[PDB]
């Protein structure tokens, strides 16, 4: 963290609930998104979906 | 009829008073104990008192003169009083006191008796003068090592070390014709002055200017002085105020009047229209209290001192008084600010347009030094009124909300919490 990048959306005040909170579900979006799809690729090859493009009857 | 200022070398100001029935003629320095450091902290103050000297008072009482001095942080004055017509007998004083005079005022009978006079003096003020001596701590901790936390009557460490020389060489530093103002307050006209002044020559010390320095700065800190054998608990608590000269000088003096003064043993104080008293007399949470908005030439400070009884609930008098000043910034209303003007231009009338010649010779010789004039109440009463709410709420939300804050207190102050909670209070939560 930066002063002067913390004092353009700020100023010298601390963040308020409301913003908070509205950070949190942009949060919970974005970082589920992320880990989900480092994780799918970590695994790649050993997903159902992986094995279901090969594979059919 | 409005105060003229002449210069020909040595800069003479007056004030004519037509009503006044004496005279005050004086010379004010440009430098105080904020012109000192930690250890010759207390040569004003010595200075002060060696003019003040029986010898000194003796030679000018015969002559039918009576001798002022004052040490401030930073300014220092030398007034001698006297009838409308011994107005020459006083500069003639004033002459010789400043320029014929020097190893016979600091001879060392004097000099060790004065010494002597002012250390039993300091060390009354630091054993017994509570409120004072906490107010004087305030500016020690919020400005340390800084010119202006060092105190006006210096501190017996100090003065136990001063010797003449240290007065000397403070005189041929500051007492200079660049760095002074020689002032003429009660009934007495400016020429009349300014002829006596240009009637002698010499100069004594020519050209030459003042030292220089490091400024002043505001640091949130605190500094107990706990002494659970004293009947009650001093507090003084502030934050960085106006300095003089400051755009806001006018502002921050209504806003302290908002809150104002109160002793719960008067009647007519617990009265008065201030909501903070709502809150306080409940419980009776204190005798007394006052708030300020000091400025300097580098700085100020805004808050209040506070003395109380009421030891078990400290928490709440602070608490109470914190979340009032809360208000300044989101939700002071326009009587309380109508109130404050009111208030204010009686202050100031009263301060300005007081009848006492040594008081406005310190007032005129301060101002003057400073911004080379001195503000006239209908243009100070002009801009008061033009103080709006809105100007309130943004000088409030740039020294108040969320700021630090200095403290000083002594005595039983057990129950004043920690700087955090304290700390905390200068805000509120907001969704
Ligand atoms: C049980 C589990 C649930 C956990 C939920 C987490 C709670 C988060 C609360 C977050 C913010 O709550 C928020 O806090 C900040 C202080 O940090 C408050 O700020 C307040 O104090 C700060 C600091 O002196 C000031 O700068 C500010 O102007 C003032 O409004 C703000 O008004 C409030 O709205």
């Amino acid at each position: 963290s930066f002063s002067s990048l913390y004092k353009t959306f700020f100023k010298r005040n601390a963040v308020f609930v409301g913003t908070i909170f509205a950070g949190a579900f942009v949060f919970q979006t974005v970082f589920d998104t992320a880990i989900t799809s480092w994780y799918e690729n970590h695994n790649k090859g050993k997903l159902w979906k992986d094995v279901k493009a090969r594979i059919a009857a | 009829a409005e105060v003229t200022q002449l210069s020909n070398g040595i800069v003479v100001a007056t004030e004519h008073n037509p009503s006044a029935h004496t005279a005050s003629v004086g010379v004010v320095f440009g430098s105080g104990a904020a012109n000192e450091n930690p250890y010759n902290n207390g040569v004003s103050n010595l200075w002060k008192n060696i003019f003040l000297s029986k010898e000194n008072s003796a030679v000018a009482a015969k002559e039918g003169l009576a001798l002022s001095s004052n040490i401030s942080r930073d300014f220092q004055s030398y007034i001698v009083s006297s009838l409308p017509g011994s107005t020459d007998k006083s500069l003639d004083f004033l002459n010789q006191s400043f320029i014929q005079q020097k190893a016979n005022l600091l001879s060392s009978s004097n000099f060790e008796a004065t010494k002597k006079s002012v250390l039993k003096q300091v060390q009354d003020f630091e054993d017994n003068d509570h409120p004072n001596r906490v107010l004087e701590h305030l500016h020690s901790t919020a400005f340390q090592n800084t010119p202006l936390s060092l105190p006006t009557r210096g501190t017996l460490e100090s003065l136990e070390n001063l010797v003449v020389a240290d007065l000397e060489s403070f005189a041929n530093n500051h007492f200079l014709n660049s760095n002074a103002v020689v002032v003429g307050t009660g009934n007495i006209k400016h020429e009349d002055l300014v002829n006596s002044i240009e009637s002698k020559n010499l100069s004594l010390q020519t050209g030459t200017k003042p030292v220089l320095k490091k400024k002043a700065a505001f640091l949130g800190s605190e500094v107990r002085l706990r002494d659970d054998t004293l009947p009650k608990a001093w507090i003084s608590l502030a934050v960085e105020g106006e300095p003089v000269n400051s755009p806001n000088y006018f502002v921050a003096k209504l806003a302290a009047q908002i809150f104002g003064s109160y002793n719960a043993f008067e009647p007519a104080s617990r009265l008065q229209g201030i909501k903070l008293l709502d809150n306080i007399q409940e419980y009776q949470l204190c005798d007394n209290f006052n708030h300020f908005s000091l400025s300097y030439k580098d700085s100020g400070l805004w808050g209040f001192s506070t003395a109380t009884r009421n030891v078990t609930m400290i928490d709440d008098l602070i608490h109470f008084t914190l979340k009032q000043w809360n208000r300044l910034t989101i939700s002071v209303t326009d009587t309380e600010v109508e109130r404050a003007k009111s208030l204010l231009k009686l202050q100031l009338g009263q301060l300005y347009e007081s009848g006492n010649p040594v008081n406005d010779a310190n007032l005129l010789g301060a101002e003057v030094l400073i911004k080379g004039s001195k503000l006239s109440l209908g243009e100070a009463f002009k801009k008061i009124d033009a103080i709006t709410v809105k100007d309130v709420k943004a000088w409030a939300g740039k020294r108040l909300w969320d700021q630090d804050i200095a403290i000083a207190g002594t005595g039983q102050i057990e129950g004043l919490l920690d700087y955090m909670r304290i700390r905390s209070d200068m805000s509120m939560m907001r969704w």
